[PDB]
């Protein structure tokens, strides 16, 4: 037979399931909707582990729990009474003789210690990862200590003590590979001569090459604390996703810089040679698969400014065209393309974020937060449970890293990018705009010439990779 | 066969304007949605008498990506220009994505709505007048939308159709 | 994409978690934390296919040695992980392989052997007996080091290729 529990009136965790208190979805089961205590319970329990159910309640539960709060609430679930002797045991006791305490040693194995290390779990995956409740909330980490510093008897003692140590590092707070990065690649600019770094003169290749490194390292710095809420599209933003506010600024500005470099080519037979080369660079970008980059490439050659070029695009030469072109398919009909390339690729990748936060917006949005049932109010867990499936594709993508050498002048000058200098948006934008008119002017205004503007030779070096011994 | 009318829905970040499809595409009656489903943005309707199908892009947490917008833009035969009626800054950003809709689109004529969205019951700060005054200066029709009831959601999609198909 | 939920079993200690981290971070892992239960996910292509890898990282602590069913149950392979310098966790290994086959009631579940810390020159087992054994159970042996990387993706991957093979 089952076990038999406490008593749900000294026990809260012991109330037994119905559609008034959980509701689950059409071998584990997976919860639906249900009240904070019954998901705690699952969270937590004595049948079986839900790793996955871990990560996403962590992620999530801020939408309808408090950080104190939950800490409460599985110390409450901690905390397990122990059954009283048995007729059986009370027979023998009055015997004088030691009771089996079968029922006691069975409810202790199966009950009492899988509960009491699955409430350790989630207290060690909560320090682990999602340390900034306590880094917020330094009373929550007081108590958090406490509680771990507190716990009794040996069959925990190995945890208990991990997690304290595991808590003082994480208070006060290295990459390995299959082979050697390649070497790093030079063109017109030299090592050493950042004031002569720019887009003709940097080696494509090596352009692409820490172009990725930054932009993998900023898509790796975000965290999900930063998503969920839709915290990045509110008021207090700028506090709450600095790291996704940067990765996307860095985006928009390498964008923009593209542009620039384009429009303010005057002299058409160098604009060829810029847009070439910019196409080179997506072509490596598209190796690496720096998805991210592809798209700053592409959202580029098809902003205002660059697309109405005609003239420029007339003398890319064909095979760069279709590069271009297959760029561009990928984020037709709502990305089906580069959604499937993604699913496909060998990683490290950098994906583009854009559509993780459309998704995640959406799902927030589109959902209630709560069911009602019974009369009661149920937390709707299948809308936190497809949040933190987003947030779960995202960190998938963020372990793998690049097998590439950091270039640290070339990293500083990607970094320190700023094609807008001290101007306002509309105002570059429009800058940039009525340099697209002026070099190419709408019909019927005849095409002006203009001067060269660089002195250094034009052709490329191409972006296969050489090696020397 | 029917014609398929690619709809774009642009507007400021942070104030609800993604409810606007949502409500719209959602199945009406049960409040729910999973965006990441293959055409979870595609709708057949039928608008006066004739059935069609609506394409909708709305890009709704991008508006960071400041640079992609003209991109996004380009693949919109008519626009939805969407601001919170309780949000004045977001009101005063129409004038500039309409501009930069008549750039990608080169044209003085793009079909487009104004829509002003009531997202929660914060007081109205843009009175109906106000907006109703901008979007005769434009040439465009005004709707206004609630967030929670979904009134004057399917008015707003179906008359920047009749905007397309009377362009 | 095809997934494949893979299990990493064995006594406390001998590096499933190290193992795991350098898989999925490159990344070596000095302290000894003990494990729980703790899960990731790896996308990866595979003799030319993509698939998308479940690993389930257990506890060898033997206080946690009644929860074992519940994740025997779910997982398609495992890694069956001892030591070798530590000749306990090597005779520890039977114990997994027993119980793995009882819960799924199979003599044919996809798993490999696997000879962990193959950097440190004191070993205690001997290549030849642990090959003996994985002979005995039909499945390979792969020495590895979570430390250098040495073996650590061909045992991973080696077990994917008999979940496809299964
Ligand atoms: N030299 C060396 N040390 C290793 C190697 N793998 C793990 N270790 C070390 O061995 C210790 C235990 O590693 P760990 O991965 O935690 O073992 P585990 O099997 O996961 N333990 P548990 O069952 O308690 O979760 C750590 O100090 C780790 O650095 C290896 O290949 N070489
Ligand atoms: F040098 C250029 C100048 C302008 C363009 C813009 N553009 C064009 N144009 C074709 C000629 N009429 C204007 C539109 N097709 C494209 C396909 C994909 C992408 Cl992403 C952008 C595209 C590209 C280059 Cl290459
Ligand atoms: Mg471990
Ligand atoms: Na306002």
């Amino acid at each position: 037979g089952q076990m038999r529990l406490p008593s749900a009136d000294v026990y809260r965790f012991a109330e037994p399931d119905s559609e008034e208190n959980i509701i689950f979805e059409e071998g584990i089961p997976i919860i639906k909707a249900g009240t904070v205590i019954k998901l705690i319970e699952r969270l937590t329990y004595h049948m079986y582990a839900d790793p996955n159910f871990v990560r996403t309640f962590l992620t999530t539960y801020r939408s309808f729990c408090k950080p104190q709060e939950l800490l409460s609430l599985i110390i409450e679930r901690f905390e397990i009474p122990e059954p009283e002797p048995t007729e059986a045991d009370r027979i023998a006791i009055e015997n004088g003789d030691q009771p089996l305490s079968a029922e006691l040693k069975r409810f202790r194995k199966e009950y009492i210690q899988p509960v009491q290390l699955r409430v350790l779990n989630v207290c060690r995956h909560w320090v682990e990862h999602h340390f900034y409740d306590f880094e917020r909330d330094a009373y929550l980490l007081q108590r958090m200590e406490e509680f771990i510093g507190t716990v009794r008897g040996k069959a925990m003692k190995k945890w208990v003590e991990s997690i304290t140590k595991i808590i003082q590092r994480k208070k006060i707070a290295n990459i390995t590979f299959q082979s050697s990065p390649p070497t790093v690649e030079w063109h017109i600019s030299r090592p050493g001569h950042i004031e002569t770094f720019d887009l003709l003169t940097l080696h494509p290749i090596e352009i692409a090459r820490q172009l990725t490194l930054l932009e993998s390292d900023l898509y790796r710095a975000v965290q999900p604390s930063e998503l969920v809420g839709s915290v990045w599209t509110k008021e207090d933003k700028e506090i709450n996703s600095p790291n996704l506010l940067k990765m996307i600024r860095h985006t928009t500005n390498l964008t923009l810089w593209f542009e620039k470099c384009i429009v303010e080519t005057e002299n058409l037979e160098e604009r060829v040679a810029v847009v070439s080369r910019i196409i080179e660079i997506l072509q490596v970008f598209q190796e690496l698969n720096n998805f991210n980059g592809v798209l700053e490439v592409v959202s580029a050659m098809n902003s205002s400014p660059v697309y109405r070029l005609d003239h420029t695009f007339e003398q890319i030469p064909s095979r760069q065209k279709k590069i271009l072109e297959e760029a561009h398919e990928l984020s037709e009909d709502h990305y089906k393309k580069y959604l499937a390339k993604l699913r496909s690729i060998n990683p490290p990748c950098v994906p583009f974020f854009g559509i993780y936060l459309t998704n995640i917006l959406k799902t927030e949005e589109g959902n209630p937060e709560v069911l009602k049932r019974h009369g009661k109010e149920l937390i709707n867990f299948s809308k936190r449970r497809k949040v933190a499936e987003i947030t779960g594709e995202i960190q998938q993508y963020q372990n793998q890293p690049y097998c590439l050498r950091v270039e640290s002048d070339i990293k500083r000058f990607f970094e320190n990018l700023n094609p807008m200098g001290n101007s306002m948006e509309k105002e570059f934008t429009d800058y940039l705009f009525n340099k697209s008119l002026e070099i190419e002017p709408r019909n019927p205004k005849p095409l002006p010439r203009f001067p060269k503007k660089y002195s250094y030779p034009l052709k490329s070096p191409g972006v296969r990779p050489s090696n020397p011994r | 066969g029917m014609t398929e009318y690619k709809l774009v829905v642009v507007g400021a970040g942070g104030v609800g304007k993604s409810a606007l499809t949502i409500q719209l595409i959602q199945n009406h009656f049960v409040d729910e949605y999973d965006p990441t489903i293959e055409d979870s943005y595609r709708k057949q309707v039928v608008i006066d008498g004739e059935t069609c199908l609506l394409d909708i892009l709305d890009t709704a947490g991008q508006e960071e990506y400041s640079a992609m917008r003209d991109q996004y833009m380009r693949t919109g035969e008519g626009f939805l220009c969407v601001f919170a009626i309780n949000n004045t800054k977001s009101f005063e950003d129409i004038h500039q994505y309409r501009e930069q809709i008549k750039r990608v689109k080169d044209s003085d004529d793009v079909p487009m709505v104004l829509v002003g969205n009531k997202c929660d019951l914060a007081a109205r700060t843009v009175e109906s007048r106000q907006a109703q005054d901008l979007a005769r200066s434009y040439g465009i029709p005004y709707i206004e939308t609630s967030a929670k009831t979904r009134q004057g959601v399917e008015d707003a999609f179906y008359t920047l159709v009749r905007e397309i198909r009377q362009h």
